[PDB]
RNA sequence: UAGCUAGUAGGUGGGGUAACGGCUCACCUAGGCGACGAUCCCUAGCUGGUCUGAGAGGAUGACCAGCCACACUGGAACUGAGACACGGUCCAGACUCCUACGGGAGGCAGCAGUGGGGAAUAUUGCACAAUGGGCGCAAGCCUGAUGCAGCCAUGCCGCGUG
RNA sequence: CCCGCAGAAGAAGCACCGGCUAACUCCGUGCCAGCAGCCGCGGUAAUACGGAGGGUGCAAGCGUUAAUCGGAAUUACUGGGC
């Protein structure tokens, strides 16, 4: 580069690795919930939902995702969990 | 007529055509004088008109009149070309600009010297 | 082993795409052209605004052969196709300014130093 | 390069070859007569001048009758 | 240029987005657009406005201001409130350059400037003193924005040459 | 920007002048040379070519070319026709 764009490149790669780890973990827990749902066990699905809810809420707090994205995940996972029966 | 007919198909303007297409909406162009010769006029006219076949920078190969009495142009002279046909020379739609860019001025001109590219005398 | 009627790819950017060997130069009855060998070619395929035209007869130096070169230790270097660099018909002096694909040390001579410098490998 | 084989006889073929040679050399060395450029006839030049003068008189009579003698 | 369209048009559900949405996916329905011109082709940044015109209109979009798009070419995302980013990242390409031949670097459509093209269009200027902008509690630093200066009768206006 | 100094000093050109269109003669040239936007001009008395004198217009500009609209009611809606 030619500027302070070098520091931004370094910081952006660092934040890219960090956010990638965080996003992977978050959607891994979301996948946990979805797999429990498509298995058919409401209890396991609820356990996975309770495991993931603080994760997505804290990530929406950190700014990894948006509050709307976290709320949408929670909402349309609760919907499937309830309609599972 | 018939406002209804006009609403259907409106009135079409007469799209004008340029009589100086080689200029391509430029005031002048630059050429090379692929040929220099004389032509006879048409009609009732009778003379030996001095004219040059000129290749322009945009690729156009046109015919340009050399005005004034006497010129120094030849088979490779780079000249400047402005609009204006000759009206008795068929196919000559341009004039050579005298006193500009390797086409010399006219000798001994005292009147209308800005045309023909003649500088002011000693006085 | 390039002979007459062999089609070669063009390893420079002179504009030619496919050329045909029409003569293996140097020696009566000479059959094949290895790598460092000059051949007479005609251009069978060229690009529209290239430095050469289709149907042009000129010279070329082989730079890659499927047959390959053998090294003094017995090793072999083969390529997946036969390529050549086009040369001016009077002085060899490659026509293009770039050279694509690798070449071999067999080309390291005084007349192909331009090629050995422009090549991206060996 | 001529090939004369019209005849079963070599002497006929030889004379035919020489005849072809002579005919070809004649047709290839005969010079086309030069075309000198022609001018308009002076009758037509006077016609041009006369038509011009007549239209000159008519145009002088036409148009603007200014001075007005007034 | 008279037909065009198969995610096409709609529906259900899932996913996705900041957000609605065929945005995406599976299934279902067989629709949807079009002579009030679809589709296709050519050309084109749009507007306030400008020029012309008595108007209606025609032409036009230099400067200035609003919007859009682009940033060597083609893609892509990352970071971030905001970019798919002019002086950031990655990949590919063409070109230019360095190389110890293994590999690397670059992007004036910022301001000057050069070459080129052209009928044709300017200085490789000074200063952040104004006004703005970034950062900073500030002081301040940075600012080719900007303020000015240079060049050019290019225009408009004024005056002189008694 | 103001004041002082000196001296008319240091500071006019361009186009046009047949009609349109404002402003005319002489000379040279002789359908040539050339001019021209249109009509045209020029073959021995040319206000039309070239120079001069005189004049007209504009003026630190003036002409030419290009381009747009106008004139063009010459696409007419205002506002045409068969
Ligand atoms: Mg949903
Ligand atoms: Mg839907
Ligand atoms: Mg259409
Ligand atoms: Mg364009
Ligand atoms: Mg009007
Ligand atoms: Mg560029
Ligand atoms: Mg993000
Ligand atoms: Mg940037
Ligand atoms: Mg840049
Ligand atoms: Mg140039
Ligand atoms: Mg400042
Ligand atoms: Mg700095
Ligand atoms: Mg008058
Ligand atoms: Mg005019
Ligand atoms: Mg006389
Ligand atoms: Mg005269
Ligand atoms: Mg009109
Ligand atoms: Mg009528």
């Amino acid at each position: 580069n030619i500027k302070s764009a070098k520091k931004r490149a370094i910081q952006s790669e660092k934040a890219r690795k960090h956010n990638a780890s965080r996003r992977s973990m978050m959607r891994t827990f979301i996948k946990k919930v979805y797999a429990a749902i498509e298995a058919g066990d409401k209890a396991a699905a609820q356990k996975a939902f309770n495991e993931m809810q603080p994760i997505v809420d804290r990530q929406a707090a950190k700014g990894l995702i948006h509050k709307n994205k976290a709320a949408r995940h929670k909402a349309n996972l609760t919907a499937q969990i309830n309609k599972l029966a | 007529a018939t406002v209804n007919q006009l609403v259907r198909k409106p009135r079409a303007r007469k799209v004008a055509k340029s009589n100086v297409p080689a200029l391509e909406a430029c005031p002048q162009k630059r050429g090379v004088c692929t040929r220099v010769y004389t032509t006879t006029p048409k009609k009732p006219n009778s003379a030996l008109r001095k004219v040059c076949r000129v290749r322009l920078t945009n690729g156009f190969e046109v015919t340009s009149y050399i005005g004034g009495e006497g010129h120094n142009l030849q088979e490779h002279s780079v000249i400047l070309i402005r609009g204006g046909r000759v009206k008795d020379l068929p196919g000559v739609r341009y004039h050579t600009v005298r006193g500009a860019l390797d086409c010399s001025g006219v000798k001994d001109r005292k009147q209308a010297r800005s045309k023909y590219g003649v500088k002011r005398p000693k006085a | 082993m390039i002979q007459e009627q062999t089609m070669l790819n063009v390893a420079d950017n002179s504009g030619a795409r496919r050329v045909m060997c029409i003569k293996v130069l140097g020696g009566s009855h000479r059959r094949y052209a290895g790598v460092g060998d000059i051949i007479k070619i005609t251009i069978k395929e060229a690009i529209p605004r290239g430095k050469v035209k289709k149907g042009d007869v000129l010279k070329a130096v082989v730079v890659r052969t499927k047959k390959g070169v053998r090294r003094p230790d017995g090793s072999v270097i083969r390529f997946d196709g036969n390529a050549c660099v086009l040369l001016n018909n009077n002085s060899e002096q490659p026509i293009g300014t770039r050279i694509f694909g690798p070449v071999t040390r067999e080309l390291r001579s005084e007349k192909f130093m331009k090629i050995i410098s422009l090549a991206p490998e060996v | 390069v001529i090939k004369a084989q019209e005849y079963r006889s070599q002497e006929l073929n030889r004379e035919a070859a020489l005849a072809r040679l002579v005919a070809m050399i004649k047709e290839l060395t005969t010079e086309k007569k030069a075309r000198r450029p022609t001018r308009p006839t002076r009758a037509s030049k006077e016609r041009r001048l006369a038509s011009k003068a007549q239209k000159s008189s008519v145009k002088a009579m036409r148009g603007k009758v200014r001075s007005g003698r007034e």
